[PDB]
């Protein structure tokens, strides 16, 4: 419909095709470095605190 | 290129036929009223036309001349002009073709967007349905405001009245009601779809434009008609806009569908009628309003019926909006319309500024249908809420013992529960969840300044984690024992976890 | 239908305009002044982005 309602159908076709080809990025888990903390907890909870308790 | 082609397409089809038509000469034109001489066979309240394509209504049939009111501007009509009778009582287009279109009081498209494809016309001045066609109001009209759906419920075929001062939140209630119907209109069953009509009388064009864009943003013009007779439209148009809109809704209710119409305001239709009547020289009455000022409204609000299943089963709800002066509900038009309508919704500025929004004065607001036209879950919960607020309002003017202290606590918790924002109507099951949480002593622990935070967070949590429970409540339409136990555990868990 | 001399007259004037529409005839300076004014207003209301193609993003992670 839209390209049927525009004069320079070529330009809108170009935008449509560029949209189709081009995608968007996605973040990562670098800010999830807190992964490390979990292991540390295993020490107090399961190794240290558990044992002396 | 094709622009001129489509331009020609219009000329290609024209009106060749010239007929021998009766006429009359304008003896005197001034203030919007013409006194035609001739038109010996013109009917009463018939539509006539002027030499410049401008319409009018023959309202007065005196022996020597016909008093005609011009549906438009008056500078273009001269003396000795020509008035041709169209031989048809005033009527307007009707049909689903009008949905999503802004039209003027006479059914002319006002937003561009081409013409109306209506295949049928209906007379504005039609008699109300008799006593036999109707049937008691059964279904609920879901408004989305907690305080209206719980404490002053509205059925389909009822005629509520939204009465208050200027800038207390009346049009806001109207728009919330219009927007809420989106969930039902998007669904599949046609027994819940409700087509909305908004008659804007005397409102400046900027206000109606804001309203129309607000409806478009909420994607609510798929099923809304807007009949705008704004301030700059001659009085004969603001007088007739309510009747045009009511005919557009009469079509729906007569074709088995459901419609909702919102006259906004009727206190300005009364003023336009008074101006017309005073310029036709009819003697004034009390406050200068004509004698037939009650009739004006009673014949209009009596068309909001609830047809029985033999006449289609369709319905037409009405929500007239009145505007009082400094809360003087005792005025003339307010009292007329209060004695015409079924329910009322009193908005008060003292409540608007005290933080209670919508300002609905639950103490005075009434609804004759009451019990009927309320879902079973809401009926169960809002009853206890109503009793609790009724008791609270008695002992409220002050602020000891545990029993009355807890009574005040519960009343205040419920009060802050009923507040709401703008253009965010709630599904009925969500309202039931919130009111159930509030009324079952759960919020009595929380502070009253944090109740809004709870309400909001609880809604956001339930709408995602417990969509299944809300679907159950909606489908079964009651708080069953298992549903009650669930609700109990969800609320108990959430309260502590917050 | 071939009798409404003004019907065919209007059609004839329309045809002549169609033929003569190489450039807006009788445009006058008002044509350009308006065109510019409302194009400018639309440009403001929409935006000042790169009015040929897709602007790029370069988003930022949390
Ligand atoms: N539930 C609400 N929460 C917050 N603000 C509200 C609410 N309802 C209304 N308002 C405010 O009240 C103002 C007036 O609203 P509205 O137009 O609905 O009242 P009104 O009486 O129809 O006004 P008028 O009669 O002058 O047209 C709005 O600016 C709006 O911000
Ligand atoms: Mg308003």
């Amino acid at each position: 419909y839209y390209k049927a309602n525009v004069a320079k159908a070529g330009l809108v076709d170009d935008f449509e095709k560029k949209f189709n080809a081009l995608k968007v990025p996605i973040p990562e888990d670098k800010y999830t470095a807190q992964v490390d903390a979990e292991e540390k907890e295993d020490v107090k909870s399961c190794a240290e605190f558990l044992t002396q308790s | 290129a094709e622009v001129s082609s489509i331009l020609e397409e219009r000329i290609l089809g024209a009106d060749t036929s010239v007929d021998l038509e009766e006429t009359g000469r304008v003896l005197s034109i001034g203030d919007g009223i013409a006194r035609v001489h001739g038109l010996r066979n013109v009917q009463a309240e018939e539509m006539v036309e002027f030499s410049s394509g401008l319409k009018g209504m023959s309202l007065n049939l005196e022996p020597d001349n016909v008093g005609v009111v011009v549906f438009g501007n008056d500078k273009l009509i001269k003396e000795g002009d020509i008035v041709k009778r169209t031989g048809a009582i005033v009527d307007v287009p009707v049909g689903e073709e009008l949905l999503g279109r802004v039209v003027d009081a006479l059914g002319n498209a006002i937003d561009g967007k081409g013409p109306i494809g209506s295949k049928a016309r209906r007379r504005v001045g039609l008699k109300a349905p008799g006593i036999i066609p109707r049937i008691s109001v059964r279904e609920p009209m879901q408004t989305g405001i907690k305080a209206v759906d719980s404490l002053v419920p509205i059925g389909r075929g009822q005629r509520e009245l939204i009465i208050g001062d200027r800038q207390t939140g009346k049009t806001s209630i109207a728009i919330d009601t219009i927007i809420n119907q989106k969930r039902f209109n998007d669904g599949t069953d046609e027994k819940k779809k409700l087509y909305c009509i908004y008659v804007a009388i005397g409102q400046k064009r900027s206000t109606v434009a804001q309203l129309v864009k607000r409806l478009t943003d909420a994607d609510a013009m798929k099923y809304t008609i807007v009949v705008s007779a704004t301030a700059s439209d001659a009085a004969p148009l603001q007088y007739l806009a309510p009747y045009s809109g009511c005919s557009m809704g009469e079509y729906f209710r007569d074709n088995g569908k459901h419609a909702l119409i919102i006259y906004d305001d009727l206190s300005k239709q009364a003023v336009a009628y008074r101006q017309m009547s005073l310029l036709l020289r009819r003697p004034p009455g009390r406050e200068a309003y004509p004698g037939d000022v009650f009739y004006l409204h009673s014949r209009l609000l009596e068309r909001a019926a609830k047809m029985n299943d033999a006449f289609g089963g369709g319905s037409l709800t009405a929500l007239p909006v009145i505007e009082t002066q400094a809360g003087d509900v005792s005025a003339y038009i307010p009292t007329n319309v209060i004695s015409i309508t079924d329910g009322q919704i009193f908005l008060e500025t003292e409540l608007f500024y005290k933080g209670i929004r919508p300002a609905i004065n639950v103490g005075l607001s009434v609804s004759r249908v009451g019990s009927a036209a309320q879902t079973r879950a809401m009926k169960q919960v809002a009853g206890t809420m109503k009793l609790e607020l009724a008791q609270y309002r008695e002992v409220a003017a002050f602020a000891l013992d545990a029993a009355t202290q807890q009574l005040l606590s519960r009343g205040v918790r419920l009060t802050e529960l009923l507040k709401q924002g703008q253009y965010s109507p709630m599904a009925i099951e969500e309202q039931v969840a919130v009111i159930y949480a509030g009324v079952r002593g759960y919020l009595d622990k929380l502070e009253p300044s944090k109740i809004t935070k709870f309400e909001n967070a609880f809604l956001s949590h339930v709408i995602s984690q417990h969509q299944a429970l809300l679907s159950k409540i909606r489908t079964d339409g009651k708080i069953s024992e298992e549903s009650d136990a669930k609700l109990k555990e969800i609320v108990t868990n959430f309260l502590a976890g917050f | 239908d071939p009798v409404q001399k003004l019907f065919v007259d209007k059609i004839r004037e329309y045809r002549t305009k169609r033929q003569t529409s190489g450039g807006p005839v009788d445009a006058g300076p008002e044509y350009q002044q308006d065109l510019d004014r409302e194009l400018f207003k639309l440009k403001q209301m929409y935006g000042k982005a790169d009015m040929n193609t897709f602007p790029n993003f370069t988003f930022e992670d949390p």
